């Protein structure tokens, strides 16, 4: 029951244009999870944590999204902390991938 | 023609910090329509088709029965804890409720329960009895056959669940019937003599999508690795499909997207490039 | 469209 995380954007990435950064994690137990979006290793403001829901095989899923503006030189990533993981998994977001 | 309804309920011991312990989320054909929180203690509509077609007395009746489940599942979190002889830690009580309307018009009601990610009790309609999965689920079955639970659930799942589901399809006929076109972008990366090509689809409805890579106009199934259909904050969906190729062979590879919104499958290339 | 919260009793 290890969390499977995937980092992605709502709209195709553009410089100086408003976009929503999403971090989805599914298939984990216990339901307690720490999903945080970050810019240059520093957490992002306006995080929307919604909500605790499980799949048909009783495996939990969580979506965390925040409105941001992509900038050149800055790196965007997602940090996930879990009791099963031991080491926190970090997934890097790429505007051209 | 396949219509579904699901009532996801979760009772938690460790939410953990600044998060609710009890949540009740409702669904109509995959789309979210109702939500409940342990600190807010109110059932509120999510979509516009449900709020405009229902009264406030309906939502006041729904929040009163859901807050009743909140107190009942709080007891179950302590009752089951003593059955397994546990003190407390990371224990959760999950609940599955709802019915399915098949294409032909056949009823498919379900009432399932789970403890710590493992199935506890499931209701059988063809036998009119509650099925116990774990030897600790036996006192649960005894309480169910002592009073009235099996008769009432059959009158609820086959009638009450179906009667209202039929109305939700009529209420959200424009919302669920609507189709959204995805924004396809073909990308590439270079690592150690391997040219990794990516295909990203942005904001599509409904959820079913068939994304496959094509080399020289031929489907390469085995080879391409998919991430899965992941949902967005506004209800729409996203998908990520990647493939490994030789450097200098990027142009002969093309991404094929099959969706309900498109009358014919769209072929997208890196240099084309993507949309449109 | 839910019913008896009594069906949650374990």
């Amino acid at each position: 029951l290890t969390p499977k995380v995937q980092v992605y954007s709502r709209f195709p990435a553009s410089a100086g244009t408003k976009n929503v950064l999403n971090c989805f994690a599914a298939g984990f137990h216990p339901p307690k999870i720490s999903i945080t979006l970050m810019k240059d290793g520093v957490p992002m403001e306006g995080a929307q944590y919604s909500d605790m829901s499980f799949n048909d095989d009783w495996t939990f899923q969580r979506l965390v999204h925040a409105d941001f503006t992509p900038s050149s030189g800055s790196t965007y990533a997602c940090k996930v902390e879990h009791e099963t993981l031991k080491e926190p998994q970090v997934y890097k977001w790429d505007p051209e991938f | 023609e396949l219509h579904t309804l699901r009532y996801i309920r979760t009772a938690m011991t460790d939410p953990g910090p600044g998060l609710p312990w009890f949540v009740d989320v409702g669904y109509v054909d995959g789309e979210l329509f109702m939500h409940y929180n342990s600190t807010a203690r109110r059932a509120v509509p999510r979509t516009e088709w449900i709020a405009a077609n229902t009264d406030q007395q309906y939502w006041d009746r729904e929040t009163q029965i859901v807050q009743g489940s909140e107190q009942i599942n709080r007891e179950n979190l302590d009752i089951l804890r003593r059955r397994y002889n546990q003190t407390g830690g990371s224990h959760t009580v999950q609940w599955m409720s709802g019915c399915d309307i098949l294409e032909d018009g056949t009823i498919r009601g379900y009432h399932q329960a789970a403890y710590d990610g493992r199935d506890f009790v499931a209701f059988d309609k063809g036998t009119m009895t509650l099925t116990a999965a774990v030897p600790e689920a036996v006192p649960t079955k005894r309480k169910w056959e002592e009073g009235g639970y099996a008769e009432g659930l059959k009158q609820y799942l086959e009638e009450t669940c179906v009667e209202w589901l039929r109305r939700y399809v009529e209420y959200g006929k424009a919302e669920l019937g609507r189709r959204e076109r995805p924004e396809v972008r073909v990308w590439g990366k270079e690592a150690d003599g391997i040219l990794t090509l990516s295909c990203r689809a942005h904001g599509f409805y409904p959820r079913p999508i068939v994304v496959s890579w094509l080399k020289d106009g031929a489907v390469r199934g085995q080879d391409a690795q998919s991430g899965g259909i992941v949902p967005n904050g506004d209800g729409t969906y996203h998908t990520w499909v990647t493939i490994d190729a030789q450097p200098g062979d990027g142009d002969k590879y093309q991404c094929r997207v099959e969706h309900a919104s498109l009358p014919q499958p769209g072929l997208y290339s890196w240099r084309s490039g993507g949309g449109l | 469209t839910a019913g008896q919260e009594d069906y949650d009793r374990l």
